[PDB]
Protein backbone atom coordinates (compact mmCIF):
# COMPACT_ATOMS: atom_id res chain seq x y z
CA UNK A 1 0.00 0.00 0.00
CA UNK A 2 0.97 3.65 -0.60
CA UNK A 3 -0.51 7.68 -0.40
CA UNK A 4 -2.76 8.07 -3.31
CA UNK A 5 -0.92 11.20 -5.84
CA UNK A 6 -3.31 13.95 -3.60
CA UNK A 7 -1.50 12.07 -0.37
CA UNK A 8 1.74 12.93 -1.59
CA UNK A 9 1.01 16.23 -2.62
CA UNK A 10 -0.70 17.44 0.71
CA UNK A 11 2.54 15.72 2.15
CA UNK A 12 5.00 17.47 0.44
CA UNK A 13 3.76 21.13 0.66
CA UNK A 14 3.70 20.22 4.86
CA UNK A 15 7.09 19.01 4.79
CA UNK A 16 8.66 21.66 2.24
CA UNK A 17 7.42 24.57 4.98
CA UNK A 18 8.24 22.38 7.96
CA UNK A 19 11.64 21.79 7.00
CA UNK A 20 12.90 25.75 6.60
CA UNK A 21 12.31 26.18 10.15
CA UNK A 22 15.57 26.78 11.71
CA UNK A 23 16.62 27.60 15.73
CA UNK A 24 18.85 30.82 14.67
CA UNK A 25 22.78 30.87 15.67
CA UNK A 26 22.51 33.97 17.87
CA UNK A 27 20.58 32.43 19.88
CA UNK A 28 22.32 29.08 19.93
CA UNK A 29 25.30 31.02 20.68
CA UNK A 30 23.72 32.66 24.05
CA UNK A 31 22.89 29.09 25.25
CA UNK A 32 26.86 28.46 24.94
CA UNK A 33 27.83 32.18 26.25
CA UNK A 34 25.62 34.32 28.86
CA UNK A 35 25.64 34.14 32.28
CA UNK A 36 24.36 31.53 34.28
CA UNK A 37 22.00 33.71 36.60
CA UNK A 38 17.96 33.22 36.45
CA UNK A 39 17.53 36.81 34.71
CA UNK A 40 20.16 35.26 31.55
CA UNK A 41 18.73 32.22 31.82
CA UNK A 42 15.13 33.68 31.16
CA UNK A 43 16.26 35.93 28.88
CA UNK A 44 17.20 32.75 26.51
CA UNK A 45 13.92 31.27 27.20
CA UNK A 46 12.09 34.17 26.15
CA UNK A 47 14.36 34.53 23.02
CA UNK A 48 13.36 31.06 22.02
CA UNK A 49 9.36 31.69 22.94
CA UNK A 50 9.58 34.90 20.67
CA UNK A 51 11.24 33.18 17.96
CA UNK A 52 8.51 29.84 18.24
CA UNK A 53 5.62 32.19 17.78
CA UNK A 54 7.55 33.20 14.17
CA UNK A 55 8.17 30.21 13.12
CA UNK A 56 4.36 28.65 13.88
CA UNK A 57 2.82 31.76 11.82
CA UNK A 58 5.17 31.18 8.58
CA UNK A 59 4.46 27.01 9.10
CA UNK A 60 0.67 28.07 9.29
CA UNK A 61 0.29 30.09 6.44
CA UNK A 62 1.66 27.57 3.93
CA UNK A 63 -0.71 24.68 5.49
CA UNK A 64 -2.67 23.59 2.77
CA UNK A 65 -6.59 25.59 3.19
CA UNK A 66 -5.21 27.51 5.90
CA UNK A 67 -5.44 30.96 3.88
CA UNK A 68 -8.87 29.68 2.95
CA UNK A 69 -10.21 30.10 6.30
CA UNK A 70 -12.20 33.46 7.47
CA UNK A 71 -9.64 35.77 9.23
CA UNK A 72 -10.93 35.65 12.34
CA UNK A 73 -10.80 31.91 12.54
CA UNK A 74 -7.18 31.94 11.56
CA UNK A 75 -6.02 34.28 14.32
CA UNK A 76 -8.70 31.71 16.95
CA UNK A 77 -6.72 28.70 15.81
CA UNK A 78 -2.93 30.50 16.42
CA UNK A 79 -3.65 31.69 20.00
CA UNK A 80 -5.45 28.15 20.84
CA UNK A 81 -2.24 26.66 19.56
CA UNK A 82 0.93 28.17 20.42
CA UNK A 83 1.42 26.76 23.70
CA UNK A 84 0.71 22.90 22.24
CA UNK A 85 2.98 23.70 19.04
CA UNK A 86 5.69 25.17 21.16
CA UNK A 87 6.24 22.02 22.97
CA UNK A 88 6.19 19.46 20.07
CA UNK A 89 8.93 21.71 18.60
CA UNK A 90 10.92 22.10 21.72
CA UNK A 91 10.50 18.30 22.03
CA UNK A 92 12.65 18.00 18.39
CA UNK A 93 15.03 20.68 19.13
CA UNK A 94 16.15 18.85 22.44
CA UNK A 95 15.75 15.41 21.34
CA UNK A 96 17.24 15.66 17.37
CA UNK A 97 18.51 19.25 16.19
CA UNK A 98 20.89 20.24 19.43
CA UNK A 99 23.97 18.63 20.02
CA UNK A 100 24.37 15.98 23.45
CA UNK A 101 26.14 19.05 24.79
CA UNK A 102 24.41 22.04 23.73
CA UNK A 103 20.91 20.32 25.32
CA UNK A 104 22.59 19.33 28.42
CA UNK A 105 23.76 23.27 28.51
CA UNK A 106 19.92 24.34 27.76
CA UNK A 107 18.34 22.14 30.22
CA UNK A 108 20.81 23.21 32.65
CA UNK A 109 19.74 26.86 31.98
CA UNK A 110 15.48 25.88 32.45
CA UNK A 111 16.23 23.76 35.50
CA UNK A 112 18.02 27.67 36.69
CA UNK A 113 15.73 30.12 35.01
CA UNK A 114 13.59 30.94 37.91
CA UNK A 115 10.53 28.60 36.81
CA UNK A 116 9.05 26.43 39.60
CA UNK A 117 9.68 22.44 39.44
CA UNK A 118 5.80 22.25 38.86
CA UNK A 119 6.77 23.88 35.24
CA UNK A 120 9.58 22.22 34.35
CA UNK A 121 9.28 18.28 35.53
CA UNK A 122 6.61 17.35 33.26
CA UNK A 123 7.85 19.28 30.10
CA UNK A 124 11.02 16.76 30.16
CA UNK A 125 9.12 13.86 31.01
CA UNK A 126 7.24 15.05 27.58
CA UNK A 127 10.57 14.86 25.84
CA UNK A 128 11.23 11.38 26.88
CA UNK A 129 8.11 10.13 25.89
CA UNK A 130 8.45 11.83 22.61
CA UNK A 131 12.00 10.37 21.75
CA UNK A 132 10.45 6.88 22.86
CA UNK A 133 8.51 6.73 19.97
CA UNK A 134 11.61 7.53 17.61
CA UNK A 135 9.18 9.81 15.61
CA UNK A 136 10.17 10.40 11.99
CA UNK A 137 10.22 14.28 10.48
CA UNK A 138 6.97 13.28 8.58
CA UNK A 139 5.28 12.20 12.01
CA UNK A 140 6.76 15.73 13.61
CA UNK A 141 5.80 17.85 11.58
CA UNK A 142 1.71 16.24 10.38
CA UNK A 143 1.26 15.98 14.36
CA UNK A 144 2.29 19.49 14.40
CA UNK A 145 -0.06 20.63 11.42
CA UNK A 146 -2.86 18.47 13.41
CA UNK A 147 -2.21 20.53 16.55
CA UNK A 148 -2.68 23.37 15.06
CA UNK A 149 -6.21 22.92 12.70
CA UNK A 150 -7.84 21.72 15.94
CA UNK A 151 -11.50 22.44 15.07
CA UNK A 152 -12.81 22.14 19.12
CA UNK A 153 -10.58 25.59 19.97
CA UNK A 154 -12.33 28.31 21.52
CA UNK A 155 -13.69 31.33 19.74
CA UNK A 156 -13.86 29.75 16.28
CA UNK A 157 -16.81 30.84 14.15
CA UNK A 158 -17.26 27.89 11.38
CA UNK A 159 -15.84 24.75 12.73
CA UNK A 160 -16.36 22.64 10.06
CA UNK A 161 -14.28 24.58 7.71
CA UNK A 162 -11.68 23.20 10.13
CA UNK A 163 -12.67 19.93 10.00
CA UNK A 164 -12.21 19.59 6.58
CA UNK A 165 -8.73 20.45 6.93
CA UNK A 166 -8.10 18.26 9.80
CA UNK A 167 -9.31 14.69 8.80
CA UNK A 168 -7.27 14.42 5.28
CA UNK A 169 -3.94 15.55 7.56
CA UNK A 170 -5.41 12.80 9.97
CA UNK A 171 -5.95 10.06 7.13
CA UNK A 172 -2.31 10.70 5.57
CA UNK A 173 -0.79 9.63 9.31
CA UNK A 174 -2.60 6.83 10.05
CA UNK A 175 -1.87 5.36 5.86
CA UNK A 176 1.89 6.37 7.01
CA UNK A 177 1.41 4.60 10.34
CA UNK A 178 0.52 1.50 8.46
CA UNK A 179 3.00 1.70 5.82
CA UNK A 180 6.42 2.22 7.80
CA UNK A 181 5.13 -0.01 11.23
CA UNK A 182 3.10 -2.56 9.86
CA UNK A 183 4.03 -5.21 12.69
CA UNK A 184 2.67 -2.60 15.06
CA UNK A 185 -1.14 -1.39 14.54
CA UNK A 186 -1.24 0.28 17.52
CA UNK A 187 1.59 2.82 16.89
CA UNK A 188 -1.19 5.27 15.07
CA UNK A 189 -3.24 4.69 18.57
CA UNK A 190 0.77 5.76 20.33
CA UNK A 191 0.82 9.15 18.51
CA UNK A 192 -2.94 10.05 19.67
CA UNK A 193 -1.85 9.65 22.89
CA UNK A 194 0.73 12.72 22.16
CA UNK A 195 -2.15 14.79 21.11
CA UNK A 196 -4.08 14.43 24.74
CA UNK A 197 -0.61 14.87 26.82
CA UNK A 198 -0.16 18.25 24.65
CA UNK A 199 -3.10 19.31 25.70
CA UNK A 200 -2.54 19.15 29.82
CA UNK A 201 0.47 21.76 29.08
CA UNK A 202 -2.43 24.40 28.63
CA UNK A 203 -3.54 25.02 31.57
CA UNK A 204 -0.33 24.03 33.42
CA UNK A 205 0.74 27.04 30.99
CA UNK A 206 -2.13 29.28 31.64
CA UNK A 207 -1.56 28.84 35.70
CA UNK A 208 2.41 29.75 35.15
CA UNK A 209 1.48 33.10 33.91
CA UNK A 210 -1.13 33.86 36.07
CA UNK A 211 1.49 33.15 39.13
CA UNK A 212 4.01 35.84 37.22
CA UNK A 213 1.21 38.48 37.30
CA UNK A 214 2.75 39.88 41.07
CA UNK A 215 6.39 39.13 40.19
CA UNK A 216 8.45 41.85 38.17
CA UNK A 217 11.71 39.23 36.80
CA UNK A 218 9.44 36.92 34.85
CA UNK A 219 6.62 38.99 33.24
CA UNK A 220 6.95 39.47 29.70
CA UNK A 221 4.42 41.96 28.56
CA UNK A 222 4.64 40.36 24.29
CA UNK A 223 4.26 37.01 25.36
CA UNK A 224 1.88 37.99 28.32
CA UNK A 225 -0.82 40.06 26.88
CA UNK A 226 -1.76 37.14 24.39
CA UNK A 227 -1.79 34.15 26.36
CA UNK B 1 -4.10 39.78 18.78
CA UNK B 2 -1.66 42.92 17.39
CA UNK B 3 0.78 40.75 16.98
CA UNK B 4 -0.72 37.60 15.33
CA UNK B 5 -2.38 39.95 12.79
CA UNK B 6 0.69 41.45 11.60
CA UNK B 7 2.54 38.44 11.55
CA UNK B 8 0.04 36.76 9.73
CA UNK B 9 -0.72 39.41 7.34
CA UNK B 10 3.09 40.09 5.79
C1 LIG C 1 4.77 24.77 31.57
C2 LIG C 1 5.66 25.66 30.76
O1 LIG C 1 5.22 26.36 29.85
N1 LIG C 1 6.98 25.62 31.10
C3 LIG C 1 8.08 26.34 30.54
C4 LIG C 1 9.36 26.13 31.06
C5 LIG C 1 10.44 26.82 30.53
C6 LIG C 1 10.27 27.71 29.48
C7 LIG C 1 9.00 27.92 28.95
N2 LIG C 1 8.79 28.84 27.88
C8 LIG C 1 9.39 28.72 26.61
O2 LIG C 1 9.18 29.53 25.72
C9 LIG C 1 10.33 27.58 26.32
C10 LIG C 1 11.64 27.86 25.91
C11 LIG C 1 12.53 26.84 25.63
C12 LIG C 1 12.11 25.53 25.75
CL1 LIG C 1 13.23 24.24 25.39
C13 LIG C 1 10.83 25.21 26.14
C14 LIG C 1 9.94 26.24 26.42
C15 LIG C 1 7.86 29.99 28.14
C16 LIG C 1 6.54 29.83 27.33
O3 LIG C 1 5.61 29.17 27.80
N3 LIG C 1 6.47 30.43 26.13
C17 LIG C 1 5.29 30.37 25.26
C18 LIG C 1 5.68 30.26 23.79
C19 LIG C 1 4.41 30.16 22.89
C20 LIG C 1 3.44 31.35 23.15
C21 LIG C 1 3.11 31.48 24.64
C22 LIG C 1 4.39 31.58 25.49
C23 LIG C 1 8.50 31.38 28.03
C24 LIG C 1 7.50 32.48 28.36
C25 LIG C 1 8.11 33.86 28.19
C26 LIG C 1 9.33 34.04 29.09
C27 LIG C 1 10.37 32.90 28.88
C28 LIG C 1 9.72 31.51 28.96
C29 LIG C 1 7.90 27.23 29.49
Amino acid sequence: MELTPDQQTLLHFIMDSYNKQRMPQEITNKILKEAFSAEENFLILTEMATNHVQVLVEFTKKLPGFQTLDHEDQIALLKGSAVEAMFLRSAEIFNKKLPSGHSDLLEARIRNSGISDEYITPMFSFYKSIGELKMTQEEYALLTAIVILSPDRQYIKDREAVEKLQEPLLDVLQKLCKIHQPENPQHFACLLGRLTELRTFNHHHAEMLMSWRVNDHKFTPLLCEIW
Amino acid sequence: HQLLRYLLDK
